[PDB]
């Protein structure tokens, strides 16, 4: 009663508070709201620290440009958010670190341009590399940080055997891992389809063969948005609008506790 | 026996 | 030990329910053949997974 | 019973509720039946889905490995007097593609060798039936250097002894993982690179990979002592999933495998041409 | 176990870091795992206990 | 004398306790398998030997 | 009953234990045990932070060594501790915090030494100052962080007012701060004298005239290590013995959560 | 039987 709305939500946590006039209601991936692990499910027996607002709350990644060439955008959780305030620092702190995530995905435009953002939250994101040398993508290829990587629209094999590129050559149509986009959709997601939503807003739990494990050798959620159909308007053939991601952490916790870790990303 |  | 079932009879000889026999030999669950009496589930988590799951005869955006 | 929901009978409509519209935008499958759009009759239905339910898609014992082992004078060169054989579904394609449908599982597994053998040179006399030993090492476990050195002795690792002509041999595996699931696809690493190691060789790592020796090997050899005439034997191992439960679906395998991991090499074109209004 | 003479005295840090950083090179960066600082004495003996810390549930 | 015990279920199948029936054939004991039901004990007598066994928060020596 | 003493402690907080053999019981400052913000004394109205495990645990500080000459030492709270793990971080990056501290100092040698240690737990230790130019020593003088720093036994004036020092000058039997040091036993404090007890240990609650501060600004607790009697030893002129400070946040709750303060230590 |  009184004037609510599927469109209109007010999502908040911590200090941060996001709005949204259009959307298109919003996605709990499989029907799970995150949860911290429970006794009878626990495995490492170390009391664990749980900060909860300090990081239970939204970051905003760096703003990505769509235009009429733009093939699609990735990113991998935790990875994009290693070096976000407290949250980063728990991650790198402690050995072991779960935690789910409310994905909020903005793009607005005009109600005369055109396009639709398939956003994709795909668990266990195994990406195809560069080369004839099988699972030879280098860490620090493999994690772009808040940057995040691209697709293409084809495979172009990294030639210089000599001096290995040992990076990832995502191609679109086959979800950047040997399977057709088209069924991306059995994968938890949203379209930003520009006339009838600014924003696709998904609630991610922890997935995993384990309830806890090691947050910076292994993503368990991968983010990847691709343009299903392209970036128009009026007849301006150079348009660009900005697609900005925030991420917040939720029931994050941590167990083994130690010295930091310091990750080589050279 | 456990006939079902 | 032995376990006693209904089949579920497909073609019915011109001869009502029949029945079949099962006893495990061994401890370990392992080495069990396949029960093959599998409950179903909802879709739902998949086809449907809204925080407002609506009904359709509304409009799926209001 | 089992079978699927009846069909009911639908009539006329004139309203203001419109089944037929919708969103997907949303994230939602719109939940329609014929009788949300059509007029239809009520229909009593029988059909079911037990056929499709996980364990029935899975019941069946695939071919996920043939080892080649022969059986004849130690001589003084690489030979095939024993083999190993590193446990996994990926060296098929068929079954891999199958349990690729999801992201975990969990299961026991059923193991059946077929053994097959035959002469391998035009005649030197014949051979006495051959007795096979299928020895199974789990990682740590010493490895054979030699068909009939020590380790064959298996005290503490199973064996399979295996006579040729018999029925073909088959156990049960019962579920192994580390994890709560196993992990048919994994993001991410062994190993990371800190900035304060000496080469940046310690912390590298295959992308994907998980344990380097994942579940062990099966080592095979003739337990017979060598005839004059050479007789050469394929074991065929067939793996059944029994007991399965999974989760997490993903689309299958569009282009043709290229190892161990999701990397795709070519024949990167599945589809077919054909004309837009074309039936 | 302090296999010294009576007369002597002295206080120990003994660690445990579970995996994923550096392995410590300074009481320093020990100091911040799991740890217990021994003080020798009447009783002889220390006892650190590792807990169970891991990913896995069977390593 | 067909005996039966519930099997530890590890894998459980997607279909509860489940039971194995043994059988022994022969007069003489040794040629029965091992029902490898096997109850544990502590290991005090040779973790604690101790003509006074102390409580661990007390000083070892007093 | 069973055989306990007041001279064998174990203290655990987190994953630290600490052992003692021969302790001289242990003090609570001003019979208070740390506690968190109350409801009812309650000023930031955003949810607070309490890191618990992860800060709320024993570091050790760097060695110090007790000799012949050692006038004594001095360090601030929570200052000590701003490079501290997760406890450092929860600092700097809230503009408020409140902790209580158990306070560890360890000083042991042998039945043939002999020395007396005084440790004493200053509310507000203010002290005093280089120069004719009152409350002029500057943040990052007054603040030592691990290091800490030393008394003298004399008043020297830093003299060179055209490129001046602003340092403190802390004179030992005046408390550095213009008082003698024979009554600095109003404070809390114990006495670590080497025949008797190998160290000291003082529990201490929040002491401040608001519930939570700026502890990038403000120093609540500070702690002086003089020596009461000197050390001495056998006939040898140069004895030297390590003193050893470990200290522990307790009830640790942070408010005001933003960017993180970088202060400038140069 | 003896059903434990
Ligand atoms: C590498 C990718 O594949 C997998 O993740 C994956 C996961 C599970 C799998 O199940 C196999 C695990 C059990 C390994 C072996 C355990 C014991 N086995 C035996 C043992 C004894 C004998 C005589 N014969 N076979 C044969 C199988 C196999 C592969
Ligand atoms: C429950 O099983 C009681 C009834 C047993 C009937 C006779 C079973 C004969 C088969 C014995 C199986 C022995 C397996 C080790
Ligand atoms: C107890 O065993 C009474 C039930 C017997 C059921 C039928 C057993 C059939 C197997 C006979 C075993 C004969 C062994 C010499």
């Amino acid at each position: 009663a009184c004037g609510y709305s599927d469109r209109v939500l007010q999502l908040t946590l911590g200090n941060s508070t996001i709005t949204t006039q259009e959307a298109a209601n919003s996605v709990v991936a499989y029907g799970r709201w995150p949860e911290f692990i429970r006794d009878d499910e626990a495995n490492p027996v170390d009391q664990p620290t749980e900060p909860d607002v300090a990081t239970c709350r939204f970051y905003t990644l760096d703003t990505v440009m769509w235009g009429k060439e733009s093939k699609g955008w990735w990113w991998k959780l935790p990875d994009a958010l290693r070096d976000m305030g407290l949250f980063g620092q728990n991650m790198y702190y402690h050995y072991l670190g779960r935690s789910g995530y409310t994905v909020h995905v903005q793009c607005n435009a005009s109600k005369f341009h055109q396009g639709a953002l398939g956003v994709f939250a795909i668990p266990e994101y195994c990406l195809a590399g560069d080369s004839d040398k099988q699972r030879y993508t280098s860490y620090a290829n493999a994690n772009p940080g808040e940057r995040g990587g691209k697709f293409y629209s084809q495979f172009n094999k990294d030639n210089a055997v000599t001096s290995p590129k040992r990076e990832f050559c995502p191609v679109d149509y086959l979800l950047g891992c040997g399977v057709l986009l088209g069924n991306a959709f059995v994968y938890p997601h949203q379209i930003i389809n520009l006339r009838t939503n600014n924003s696709a807003t998904i609630v991610l739990p922890y997935v995993n063969a384990l309830a806890i494990d090691s947050m910076v050798k292994h993503n368990n959620w991968g983010i990847a948005i691709l343009p299903l159909s392209p970036l128009d308007f009026a007849q301006d053939s150079s348009v660009e609008i900005p697609i900005t991601v925030t991420i917040a952490p939720m029931c994050s916790e941590f167990n083994g506790l130690r010295n930091v870790t310091a990750p080589k990303f050279q | 026996i456990s006939e079902v | 030990g032995a376990q006693v079932s209904s089949q579920k009879v497909g073609a019915h000889e011109n001869s009502s329910t029949i029945n079949y026999t099962t006893i495990n030999y061994y401890k370990d669950s392992a080495s069990n053949a396949a029960s093959k009496q599998d409950y179903s589930q909802d879709p739902s988590k998949f086809t449907e997974p809204l925080k407002d799951v609506l009904i359709k005869t509304a409009p799926a955006l209001n | 019973q089992d079978s699927l929901p009846d069909t009911k009978a639908s009539g006329p409509a004139h309203s203001k509720e419109v089944p037929a519209l919708t969103a997907v935008e949303t994230g939602a499958t719109n939940p329609l039946a014929p009788s949300d759009t059509v007029q239809t009759r009520h229909v009593v239905q029988r059909r079911s889905r037990s056929e499709s339910t996980i364990e029935s898609f899975f019941a069946r014992g695939a071919c996920v490995a043939i080892i080649e082992v022969d059986n004849e004078q130690p001589t003084t060169r690489a030979q095939k007097l024993f083999a190993m054989w590193r446990i996994t579904y990926k060296d098929t394609v068929q079954l891999r593609r199958k349990l690729e449908f999801f992201t975990y599982s969990r299961f026991d597994m059923e193991f059946t060798f077929v053994v097959t053998a035959n002469f391998t040179n035009a005649n030197n006399g014949h051979a006495l039936n051959q007795v096979y030993q299928i020895m199974y090492i789990p990682p740590g476990a010493p490895t054979p250097k030699s068909w009939d050195d020590y380790t064959w002795q298996t005290s503490s690792n199973p064996s399979i002894f295996y006579t040729y002509g018999a029925a073909p041999a088959r156990i049960s595996v019962p579920y192994v993982g580390l994890a709560n699931a196993y992990s048919h696809f994994y993001d991410g690493f062994a190993k990371v690179p800190l900035k304060t190691d000496a080469n940046d060789q310690i912390g590298d790592s295959l992308y994907s990979a998980m344990t380097v020796d994942d579940f062990g090997v099966l080592a095979v050899r003739v337990v017979n002592d060598h005839n004059p005439t050479k007789v050469t034997s394929k074991v065929r191992i067939y793996m059944k999933p029994k007991h399965v439960r999974v989760w997490c679906p993903r689309p299958p395998r569009a282009v043709p495998y290229y190892g161990p991991g999701v990397d795709y090499r070519n024949n990167l074109d599945p589809l077919s041409e054909k004309g837009l209004t074309t039936y | 176990l302090f296999c010294g003479s009576m007369m002597a005295t002295g206080k120990i840090l003994v660690a445990y870091a579970p995996p994923g950083a550096q392995p410590p090179t300074s009481r320093k960066e020990a100091m911040l795992g799991t740890h217990v600082i021994w003080d020798l004495g009447l009783q002889s003996s220390c006892t650190m206990v590792v807990p169970w810390i891991s990913n896995v549930t069977y390593r």
